[PDB]
């Protein structure tokens, strides 16, 4: 859960979330929590797809850039039909580009609140090191 | 006292504007300022050089 | 916090900040501090994403170029819908290009007020150096 | 402070500075010193970003080319909205190209009034030089 | 000072200099000497930027090609707004191309009145030359 | 002085020289000798810029091709405003191409009246040649 | 003098030479010999520029192809203003292409009347040849 309904409302205003989330009432009246939850879950799943090879999956903290990316992807997911030239689609593409840059080691995952994220041990591995005759015998 | 003076009408490389021409300026063997510029300005003499005690 | 509400007002005038920040009153009357804070936080998060590999994260001082970049990104974030040809989008792209140039070691992070920033110790690492028989024995 | 309000007025006439600096009075009446100061500071910050790797930051003197570049960038910064085809934007791009050429060692930073600028000691570094047996023993 | 007000008047006629230099009177009446001086200074600063690596800065004489280049750049600088397709801009670009060709060693700086310019000692440097055993001992 | 006022009149007719040289009388009445002299001097300066690396500067004789090139460049210089598609501009570009070809050693500077020009000693330089033991001892 | 006024009249008819040579009478009445002479001289100078590196300059005979090239260039020179799409300009360009092909050793300079031209001794040079011990001693 890198973003919440509060984050979506704050980033896109409550009116737009209501309009793109209420599918049964015309005009919209309330925000459907289930739809928003599914959209946020899908955004988190995509982000994990991008970040699985460099960091641990169950992150204990959410970096701020991760919050922005999740909010953007979740909003893009709340559109049933999304054309290519829709600006929301372009924002989603830019965020996906940021994610790909992070995955390819060109961008670093920033601070969460004060501490660093938790990188995986992929680079750590070395055989073991056999150096007998060099132990001050 | 400062040790270092050139008073034999001797020639030294002093650069005015885009060129370095004969002239006598600092002409001292001690430096505390303008060292980088002094190096260009304080090129050791071309002709006879003799030192004195200015004591300035 | 590389930029503040005062910086945004000074760079873009208070009227524009009011217009792009007040989402509940039409016409706008007041500047919403929470929305501006979130936009500035997102800009800072992106900048940290770009600068994490060369400098320490919790910078004790804010370089001036960093202030300009943060202000531009924060203003770009205050737009719910941002098209490709919008000049604010172009300014954001130019600032992102500046950030990428800094990250790739083509631009240096300037002075904060009088002193240098604090680069990370990434380049410092060397094994240790074994040079016995050369210690004036 | 590579440029001042006097330089901006001289380069772009006082009327244009008044028009692009006074944001609260319509029509403009006075030049806002704070806005001009911030624009000049931003221009200086960008120039320092470009020049940090070849010269000392706190320059004791301002080269004339630096004055022209700072004036152009400051004027470009005084525009809240700047499109791509605006000629002021093109002038800013040309000045940035000049700065990049200086940074990449294709252009030299000219005389300030009569003396040279102060290059950094980046190229000076060499190990030390071990040449015993060659000291006229 | 590679060019003067007399040179600008001779090259572009006094009417055009008056029109592009007088900013306070409409129609123009007199030529503003301060504005012309600043434009000429900026042109000289750019030319020095281009010529610093091959010749001494404080040139004791002004080559004729340098006069033409300075006049063109100074006139181009007297325009507050200069579009891309303006012929004066094209002339400035051609002169800048000439300057770049000079800097890259494809064109030589011509005679001033009768003597050559003063190239810098950049190419002169060699170590010193150790050739003992070859001094007719 | 590779070309004179007589050459310009002969190549472009006296009417055109009068029209492009008289800037104070409308319609033109007389040819301004000072303006023509400055234009010819600028053309000569450009040609010397192109020819300095292969021949001596103060040429004692003017090759005919040099006369044609100087006349063309001088006429092109007499236009205050010169657009890209103006045929005179195209002629100037062709002449500059001829000059560049001469500089790059693809074209030779022709006869002046009966004798060759005076090439510089740039290619002559060789070390000296040490060939003792081969002097018929 | 690779071509004469008779050659120009024969190639382009006397009417066209009169029209492009008489600049003072409207309609034209007579052919100006001085203008034609200057145009022919300029054509010869360009041709010599192209042919100086392979043949002697003061040719004792004029090859026929040289006559055609000179006539074409001279006619092209008699036009004060010559646009790019003018067919005479295209003919001049084709003739210049022929000249360049001759210079680059792709075309040979043909017979003058019955004998060959006089190539320069550029290729002849060899050191001298030291072959003692091979002289039937």
């Amino acid at each position: 859960s890198y973003c919440t309904l509060a984050d979506l409302i704050e980033q896109y205003s409550e009116q737009k979330i209501r309009e793109v989330s209420d599918r049964v009432n015309k005009p919209a009246t309330t925000i459907d929590t289930v739809i928003v939850d599914r959209a946020i879950a899908d955004a988190d799943s995509e982000i994990d797809l991008h970040l699985h090879g460099r960091y641990q999956l169950p992150l204990a903290s959410v970096p701020t850039a991760l919050k922005r990316i999740a909010c953007g992807l979740a909003y893009a997911n709340l559109h049933i039909v999304l054309k290519e030239e829709n600006p929301v689609y372009k924002t989603a593409e830019h965020l996906r580009k940021l994610l790909s840059g992070i995955a390819n080691g060109k961008l670093s995952l920033a601070l969460d609140a004060d501490g660093k994220p938790a990188p995986v041990a992929n680079t750590v591995q070395i055989s073991e090191g056999r150096n007998d005759w060099g132990a001050d015998w | 006292e400062v040790e270092g003076v050139f008073v034999r009408a001797t020639v030294e490389r002093r650069c005015r504007a885009g060129f370095c021409f004969d002239k006598e300026g600092q002409g001292f063997a001690d430096g505390v300022l303008s060292d980088e510029q002094l190096e260009a300005l304080e090129s050791d003499p071309l002709l006879k050089v003799e030192r004195c005690t200015f004591s300035g």
